[PDB]
RNA sequence: UUAUUAUAUUUAUUCAUUUAAGUCAACAAUAUCUAUUUACUGUUUUUGACAACAUGAUAAGGAUUAUAAAUGGUAUUGCAAAUUUUAUAAUCAAAACUAAUUUAUUAUAUUAAAUUAGCAUGUUUAGAUAAAACAAUAAAUUUAGAAGGUAUUGUUGCC
């Protein structure tokens, strides 16, 4: 409930003197794994190798 | 003996005094026990020393017996002659442990450290691979390599 | 506070004693370099005393028998090529693996500066009297 | 040019110890060695190894086709190989910020068992 | 069995059982000496099989001095009567001479000679079909597995001309060639050949898997050489199953029960006291047996080897309080 | 020993209600394997965070 | 380059001394120390040297007896059993009111090394050859050890009369 | 407290030779 | 010295640069190398300004 | 999500200290219990079976612990971005763990630790080449019998071994 | 012994299966990482003072890489270096200023 | 049937607890850190004997008792 | 301290022999402890790494899932990533799977389906008869 | 300091013979810059790799009017030794130049070239006290 | 030397480090009803915290108030709040010892990445001398309680 959460994030105001607080929210979230974008397809015929994973390979 | 570098000697009492720290180190007196045991030699002085320390270790915590004024002083004298005895008991054993071991190395052919004498095999002090020109005490220029006292084969 | 008291000037005209001294010292730097570099190299080409300590097994065994056999036959020419320095031989000897692990555990070896003595170092006075003109870090000879 | 003669002083940053020597030609096991040098007449050049891959380097998955080295089993091989000792100051990618063991910088004071959800 | 139980005490007895009944008895007092020894030399007579002369030369000596009685009357069936004999060496006509032939020689001639003897000494032991033969080796597990003697780098077979152009890393980096399987050891071949080769109900194997390995608990830095109990111990770290790693039948020997352990340690201290190797005059400072028995059972698990080491540690038992109480009880009666 | 009336006065106090518990080698004591004991203690330290609390339980 | 034939101020500095004291502060000249080892005094050098008896020696030793037991070479034992009988007799009870001298107080400070130096020197003079508080020799009646070597059991056939 | 009680005979007064250095 | 100390040889020595004295067996001095060093690559070959 | 309610609440440091405490919390711990994925799919195929999730774990070795794929996205400091980039790397991991739906070759190779040649089999190394050894040894001793006439000690390089001299 | 790690391509086996290296490849692709070609096999030293229970300071993670030659001028190190942006040094930049009341505001504005 | 006790020495540097139950089959054992008392204490007498005093001091027999120390 | 018989002799890397002039001679890193301490942590780790790798009686060999041993025919979570997985609770087989080794003679079926004369890889296992009479049974 | 050898004597206190952590000694005193260990002559006080690029001070970033002296981290090249022009390095008292060029200097940074602690000391720079202490030392005897 | 309580007591010693100045004031750019504010310009009279004098202020250092949870002090140690009346002296990369107030690694294995230490081998040997009673283990050659001062914060006192 978002109405409850905004009661929570308002606790930071009226806390006892010299006491900060931090919130650890942990909410389920529905995620779509649409195969259209990420296709579970066969290997590439030319398998990549370590030659494709030197430094700056991500770059 | 894997230790061969130069050494430093300390008098018997100054080692005997350490008691269970190094002198009566439990496993140490177990070492020189087996060594005595296996050689067919009776371990009489060790077990003689072992009870000396075991009682002292057990009673190192208590106070000394209350020193009430005794003009005779027999108690203070008995407090001394019984002590110097105990020292003399460990004196014999301390020397005894060094007696056999150096002689033992005469039987295993292990070259002892520097400035060390084995009764027959190294009559004077052996010194090999030191940090100086000469035999430290006999002023004899060392031979290179470290001279050997045993016969080559095993 | 020992209130920080000044040091006086560097002295008149000492700068000329500086530019001079630093320079012609850096010239001396060459010869001590040239001398020690040769001493290092020509040390590496010479033979050393054998690095092992004959006193301990398995090098007490007589030259005829024991690991001296493999030392004399399987690797003899090699141990002369490596010039008997205590770094390669203990690596060469470990490669032959026909003596097992007894290189490090059982076989005891001469101390460092006792093993840099060149061959035919009979007098033990030698190992300490290596020349002082050369700056090598006691690899020289 | 003469680098291949001079093995050590050219140790590029990407290079790493302990250096992998040149592989013995096919001395993968004793039969491979014995059949190659001691008994040439032996029929089994190499005993039948697994048809499927045999990664002896477990669990460190190493790049294939690279001449690779099994960790040294006998101590004598461990000490004598050229391994540097940590002469200079110690550095680590994460805790280089926290400069020393003594001065432990804390950008935010949080309980040392603060588990981010 | 478990490490350090009556593993080899069974064996030493088994030979004493054998040589009493006078049957020819081979005995390897230390199989460690072969598979874990001073050096390993390729057998000159035999291609691809190695020899260990330190134990072989001795083994030939002992097999002579041990069964010199029978081996004299034990005539040699199949071996050349033309082995190279030195000036003044008689021809072997009984095997006893053949073992004399090897070990009685001036090295390094012995090394090449013992390789031949160990090749032919078994040729008589195998050929025999009637004379009962018992083969004992304390430490068979070392014979089935590898040996820390590793094959030499092949460059030792190339007679390297020089170093820079040698293309050779024997000088630079010590790399590990595979270990030599003990079944390649010619003498162990002598045994191993008889194990597989059937139709030999004459030879018998009473063997003992030794387990004296350097104990490794999951982490072990440097040992403390000032006091290191296992420097002379063996270093295997290898789990061994006699089932899958041998042919002989498992005779699992276990730690003493409180019955046999009792009669042992009763002997171990009392007979020791009788020979003077015990407390003697200062016995009364030492505790009694029941305490000395009970306490050692605690610390030793009744393991016979551990019993010895713990028996040697009756010395430093600090928290015994029997005699100090008992003497105080005696003074009350007095 | 549990059932031994160590009592000098109250020898009518019963043995603990489990005086006949079965002693086996697997359960008690805890003599365990070394390398596995590493694998447990390590995996415990890393899996501290891997709590999935958003569940559909009751 | 071409190293100048005469160096201007390289050698023209002040002379540097070489240390001439073999020890602390470069002052201790060579002199016979307390650490000197009198090899003459007794079968061991006095003072004794640091001796470690590691477990490698014992286990190697235990193999050694496996030789002189079977090889019958009991002679090497016969040095020991006599070496023990002489050097292990019961140390006599010291008489009332006797003790080893301690460093006399007030002669030096408590921290001055002269405390231990005297104790070491006293313990040098009382070499085991001078150890009279312990009896030994031929005249001492040995009740514990057997007298003759043949009394040791390896000569059990001769012990059998 | 006295431990290792034994009844061997007494010694001779001054059984050790005096020190190397003294007053 | 760590690995290939023995690999070094007198062939590596630039002996012609300096001069040796037979009595001392050492290097008494060195000649000038800046003037007579004629090297086709003062800047390396692939370098083309 | 941590905002400040202390001396760091109001004045000019209101921003940069707030920016710090969020870029210091840029993580978004994406989690999902693998057993949840063992549902059917809109194509009708079973989504993730034992052959597939096996590939999943080995695809993210230290990540998938206690049976819950844990993906902590710490790349960007905009927390919503870490959700998008995090979910991005997430589906990619399922995109490959679903390969084991295709065929046997996509099934990962279970690691089996096989013993070294067991002693029973290591015995046969002894009797190996029975016919040849007896023949070659029978001769080598003859060449040996001749060899010891000439010299005192003979090497294996004399009889059989061929050290490459020249 | 020093060997050549074999990669039997999963196709040409009797019963095909994705080799473990293929997964190790397919992983590095997803989480962009660096596979080092010159990584040593013999160097599998684990940080024992941390990743072992019997030791005092058991943290379970490998804290320090036991590679002694590890420096900051290294390439692989700098790939994993933590930028000083928004760390202790930022806080010390703005909070540790000579007049701690100036970080709050300009003083003139306050006295205005 | 398990009783738990706590022990501390050197202030805090050492803390062990001793789960103890009655091993009815008389072959009980004292074990410590997944190893018999021997391996942890390296077969040392003067230490393994201290762990024994509480059993003998109370006149009891440890063969009945199964004690693990954590 | 650095007595060369310490730390398996590897202390020789950290020793400045002789009457060193503390100011000019003697390497710096040999002075500070944590560098000396971090170094010993390297070598001390090697012995463990050595001993852990001297007991490698097993050799790691991959295998397609279908013909693997029936012990590892389930999901196998990677090490240090779950509570140690006892092999089979119902079968009373409680042994860590990472610690269970399978014998080369047991698996010459797939691993050496190329065996031809299937014994040619290795002879079969001679399992001991645990039932018939033998010295153990007093017979 | 007791004797303010520069402007930074008035501020910082000796704090006794304080033991700084390794490699965190505050003043970068490279008094061990020139300690010639001939075997390590290419690894001592140099780039730990011989494939690094030269430091910045050997190069010119922009249009400089002119540097009074080039810094001491500069490495000496043949161009340095052959061009022969005045190359200056900062040192006490004023500056040091390499007037006599050589090729034995090529490849080593200027740190290893100069001698920091010049053996010839100044009886002029040191007051009667601090000179007296040198007299007792034997470095400046009398 | 007056009728619940112990000093005699090892384990140590060669140790140094500092650079090349720069404070005379404030200024939203997105999604709230529009300001070019876009590029908000007005010309100049002082000398403490300093390189100098400039009051305060917290430490080091054991010697006679625990038996059922404690062995480090105030007189004061560089930068501190009222005495000003020559003067910029502050860390920046690459840098040179004269300094009382300091564990340095001593012979199986020894430099891997921000730059880090080559001469001192000589019987763990002069004189001086350093530090423990605390989760460890030494419990006695021995203690309140009578005493003087030419000084007068008192023996480094005065005569």
């Amino acid at each position: 409930s978002t109405e409850f959460e905004q009661r929570m994030y308002g606790i930071r105001h009226w806390l006892h003197r010299q006491t900060s607080c931090e919130f650890h929210t942990t909410y389920r979230r529905n995620v779509v794994h649409d195969s259209a974008v990420f296709p579970t397809e066969h290997d590439p015929e030319t398998k990549p190798s370590h030659e494709h994973h030197r430094l700056f390979s991500f770059a | 003996n894997t230790y061969l570098t130069r050494s430093v000697a300390t008098p018997p009492i100054s080692v005997i005094r350490t008691g269970p720290k190094w002198w009566a180190e439990p496993e140490r007196m177990v070492k020189h026990k087996v060594m005595y045991f296996t050689m067919g030699i009776d371990q009489l002085p060790l077990r003689r020393t072992a009870v000396i320390q075991k009682d002292l270790k057990r009673f190192h915590m208590c106070k000394p017996p209350p020193r009430v004024g005794d003009a005779t002083g027999y108690k203070r004298s008995r407090g001394a002659q019984l002590t110097t005895w105990y020292r003399r008991i460990q004196y014999q054993e301390y020397h005894l442990q060094h007696l056999f071991v150096r002689h033992m190395w005469g039987l295993l052919r292990m070259y002892p450290g520097n400035t060390t004498k084995i009764q027959g095999k190294a009559d004077d002090g052996y010194v090999g691979y030191d940090s100086v020109h000469f035999h430290r005490y006999n002023r004899s220029p060392l031979p290179f390599p470290a001279r050997e006292i045993y016969e080559r084969r095993k | 506070w020992a209130k920080p008291k000044k040091r006086p000037k560097v002295g008149p005209g000492f700068h000329e004693k500086a530019q001079k001294w630093r320079d012609e010292y850096l010239l001396d730097r060459h010869r001590v370099l040239a001398d020690s570099l040769r001493a290092y190299v020509d040390f590496s080409s010479t033979k050393r005393v054998e690095p092992w300590d004959t006193r301990f097994a398995p090098f007490d065994r007589v030259e005829k028998d024991g690991v001296y056999i493999l030392t004399r036959y399987l690797m003899d020419d090699k141990l002369q090529l490596c010039n008997y320095h205590h770094r390669p031989v203990k690596r060469m000897l470990c490669n032959v693996g026909l003596m097992g692990p007894q290189v490090t555990t059982t076989a005891r070896w001469k101390p460092y500066r006792f093993a840099t003595n060149p061959a035919n170092t009979t007098r033990a006075e030698r190992t300490f009297t290596k020349d002082k003109t050369v700056f090598t870090g006691y690899h020289h000879d | 040019a003469n680098a291949h003669k001079f093995p050590h002083e050219y140790h590029t940053p990407t290079s790493r110890f302990p250096t992998t020597p040149q592989q013995s030609p096919a001395s993968d096991n004793w039969i491979a060695y014995t059949a190659k040098y001691l008994d040439k007449q032996l029929a089994l050049q190499d005993e039948p190894a697994t048809v499927y891959n045999v990664n002896k380097l477990w669990p460190m998955q190493q790049v294939p086709g690279k001449v690779d080295q099994t960790p040294f089993e006998e101590d004598q091989t461990w000490l004598m190989h050229p391994i540097p000792v940590h002469q200079m100051q110690q550095h680590h990618p994460e805790k280089d910020l926290q400069d020393l063991p003594f001065v432990n910088h804390e950008q935010f004071p949080r309980s040392l068992e603060w588990t981010a959800p | 069995g478990p490490t350090g139980c009556g593993k080899s005490a069974l064996l030493c007895q088994a030979v004493h059982y054998a040589r009493s009944r006078d049957i020819i008895t081979l005995y390897i007092a230390n199989a460690k000496a072969w598979t874990h020894g001073e050096w390993c030399w390729p057998s000159t007579i035999l291609p691809g099989f190695f020899d260990a002369p330190d134990a072989a030369r001795e083994f030939l000596r002992t097999v002579a001095e041990a069964n010199g009685s029978l081996l004299q009357a034990w005539e040699l069936r199949v071996t050349p009567q033309d082995l190279p004999l030195e000036q003044g060496e008689k021809q072997p006509r009984s095997l006893y001479d053949l073992c004399e032939w090897g070990h009685r020689a001036v090295a390094p001639a012995s090394i090449d000679r013992q390789s031949v003897c160990i090749k032919f000494f078994f040729d008589e032991i195998r050929a025999e079909k009637t004379k009962p033969i018992i083969i004992a080796v304390d430490g068979w597990n070392l014979f089935s597995h590898e040996t820390h003697f590793r094959y030499p780098h092949p460059d030792f077979l190339r007679t390297l001309t020089t170093l820079n152009d040698g293309l050779t890393d024997v000088d630079l980096y010590p790399q590990e060639l595979p270990r030599i399987p003990a079944s390649r050891l010619s003498f162990v071949r002598g045994l191993n050949k008889l194990i597989l080769s059937k139709q030999d109900p004459n030879k018998f194997f009473i063997t003992c898997t030794t387990r004296d390995f350097k104990p490794f608990d999951g982490v072990s830095g440097f040992a403390d050489v000032e006091n290191d109990r296992f420097k002379n111990s063996l270093d295997e770290y290898a789990p061994y199953d006699p089932e899958k790693d041998s042919f002989f039948h498992p005779m699992q020997v276990e730690n003493f029960t409180e019955y046999e352990y009792r009669a042992f340690l009763r002997f171990a201290i009392n007979s020791g006291e009788l020979a003077g190797l015990g407390w003697g005059p200062m016995w009364h400072y030492s505790s009694d047996f029941e305490r000395k028995l009970y306490k050692i059972d605690f610390m030793s698990d009744r393991n016979p080897q551990r019993v010895v080491d713990h028996y040697h540690q009756e010395l430093v038992w600090r928290y015994e309080y029997k005699r100090t109480r008992q003497k105080q009880y005696l003074l009350a009666r007095r | 020993p549990l059932e031994v009336q160590r009592d000098v006065g109250r020898l009518e106090e019963p043995l603990p209600c489990a005086g006949k518990i079965p002693a086996e080698r697997s359960t008690f004591p805890f003599r365990w394997n070394t390398e596995d004991w590493y694998e447990y203690e390590v995996a415990k330290a890393r899996n501290k965070r891997f709590v999935f609390e958003n569940t559909n339980d009751n | 380059t071409a190293t100048p034939e005469k160096f201007s101020i390289l050698g023209t500095t002040h002379p540097k001394p070489k240390r001439n004291g073999m020890g602390r502060n470069n002052k201790m000249r060579s002199k016979p120390s307390d650490n000197v080892a009198w090899y003459d005094k007794g079968p061991v050098e006095w003072l004794p040297r640091p001796v470690r008896l590691t477990y490698d020696q014992l286990d190697q030793l235990r193999d050694w007896m496996m030789r002189e037991t079977i090889a019958g070479r009991t002679e090497e034992f016969n040095k020991i059993r006599h070496l023990h009988r002489e050097w292990s007799q019961h140390p006599l009870m010291p008489v009332l009111g006797d003790v080893e001298p301690k460093f006399p107080l007030n002669l030096y400070k408590q921290n001055h090394r002269a405390k231990r130096r005297f104790l070491v020197r006293w313990h040098k003079a009382n070499s085991p050859t001078y150890w009279m508080w312990m009896p030994r020799g031929p005249a001492v009646a040995t009740p514990l050890h057997r007298s003759s070597p043949s009394q040791f059991p390896e000569h059990w056939k001769s012990l059998a009369r | 407290a006295p431990s290792y009680r034994a009844d061997v005979e007494r010694s001779i007064k001054k059984p050790t030779v005096p020190g190397l250095m003294s007053t | 010295p760590e690995v290939a100390m023995h690999r070094n040889s007198a062939g590596l020595l630039p002996s012609h640069m300096w001069e040796m004295d037979k009595k001392t067996g050492k290097v008494r001095a060195v000649k000038d190398s800046v003037r007579d060093y004629q090297t086709k690559i003062p800047v390396p070959k692939w370098v083309q300004l | 999500e941590q905002y400040d309610n202390l001396q760091y609440k109001r004045y000019d440091w209101q921003g940069w200290y707030q920016r710090m405490v969020d870029v210091h919390n840029r993580n978004v711990s994406i989690k999902c219990r693998l057993d949840d994925l063992k549902r059917l799919d809109a194509y009708g195929n079973p989504f993730v079976e034992m052959q597939t999730e096996r590939r999943l774990r080995i695809l993210a070795d230290h990540r998938v612990g206690m049976g819950v794929l844990k993906l902590d996205s710490d790349k960007y400091e905009d927390q919503h971005d870490n959700i998008t980039y995090g979910s991005t790397k997430l589906s990619e991991l399922l995109a490959d763990a679903r390969k084991a739906q295709l065929g046997k070759e996509y099934w990962p190779s279970v690691e089996v630790k096989v013993r070294r040649p067991s002693g029973q089999s290591k015995a046969y190394y002894s009797v190996l080449d029975d016919a040849r050894i007896e023949s070659k040894s029978k001769e080598l001793y003859a060449k040996y019998r001749e060899a010891k006439k000439r010299s005192l000690f003979v090497t294996p390089m004399d009889l059989w071994l061929d050290v490459k001299g020249m | 012994g020093v060997h050549k790690v074999g990669y039997t391509h999963p196709h040409h086996l009797p019963v095909p299966c994705a080799q473990r290296w293929d997964l190790r490849l397919a992983r590095a692709r997803i989480f962009q990482e660096y596979i080092e070609e010159k990584a040593p096999g013999a160097w599998q030293l684990e940080d024992e003072r941390h990743m072992s229970p019997e030791f005092n300071t058991f943290t379970g993670y490998p804290m320090r890489n036991l590679r002694p030659g590890y420096g900051q001028n290294l390439p692989e190190f700098i790939m994993k270096k933590r930028l000083p942006n928004n760390t202790h040094y930022e806080l010390f930049a703005r909070r540790d200023i000579p007049n701690e009341d100036n970080a709050m505001y300009g003083k003139l504005l306050y006295d205005m | 049937g398990i009783a738990v006790g706590h022990g501390r020495a050197d202030g805090q540097k050492y803390m062990f607890t001793a789960l103890i139950r009655e091993n009815r089959d008389h072959n009980g054992s004292v074990t410590l850190l997944g190893k018999p008392l021997s391996v942890a204490f390296d077969d040392k007498s003067w230490l393994m004997e201290m762990v024994l005093m509480p059993f003998d001091e109370a006149k009891l027999d440890f063969r009945d008792f199964d004690v693990n120390l954590i | 301290m650095h007595d060369a018989n310490r730390f398996g002799g590897r202390t020789a890397y950290l020793r400045e022999i002789g009457p060193i002039d503390h100011k000019k001679k003697g390497r710096l890193f040999k002075r500070d402890l944590p560098t000396l301490q971090f170094n010993v942590d390297v070598w001390c780790a090697q012995q463990t790494l050595r001993k852990q790798w001297k007991g490698r009686d097993w050799d790691v060999v991959e295998m397609p899932f279908e013909m693997a041993p029936k012990e590892l025919q389930r999901v196998v979570p990677e090490k240090y990533t779950d509570v140690p997985i006892m092999t089979d609770p119902a079968r009373h087989d409680y042994m860590n799977i990472r610690r269970k080794v399978f014998d080369r003679e047991d698996m010459q079926d797939a691993l050496f389906a190329s065996g031809g004369a299937g014994q040619s890889p290795y002879p079969a296992i001679q399992r001991v008869d645990k039932a018939a009479m033998t010295l153990d049974k007093y017979l | 300091l007791k004797i303010a050898k520069s402007t930074f004597g008035f501020y910082l206190a000796r704090r006794g013979q304080r033991k700084f952590p390794f490699h965190r000694r505050p003043h970068i005193k490279n008094t061990q810059a020139m300690n010639l260990n001939a075997p390590y002559f290419w690894s001592y006080m140099t780039a730990k790799s011989q494939s690094f690029f030269l430091p910045e001070e050997n190069y010119i970033t922009g249009d400089w009017t002119g540097k009074f002296f080039v810094s001491k981290r500069q490495v000496y090249t043949l161009q340095h030794a052959t061009s022969g022009g005045k190359v200056r390095v900062k040192s006490f008292p004023s500056v040091f130049e390499l007037n006599s060029p050589s090729r034995w200097n090529v490849g080593k940074e200027m740190n290893t070239l100069t001698k920091p602690r010049m053996d010839l000391i100044d009886d002029q720079m040191l007051t009667k006290k601090q000179r007296l202490d040198y007299v007792k030392a034997g470095l400046l005897p009398k």
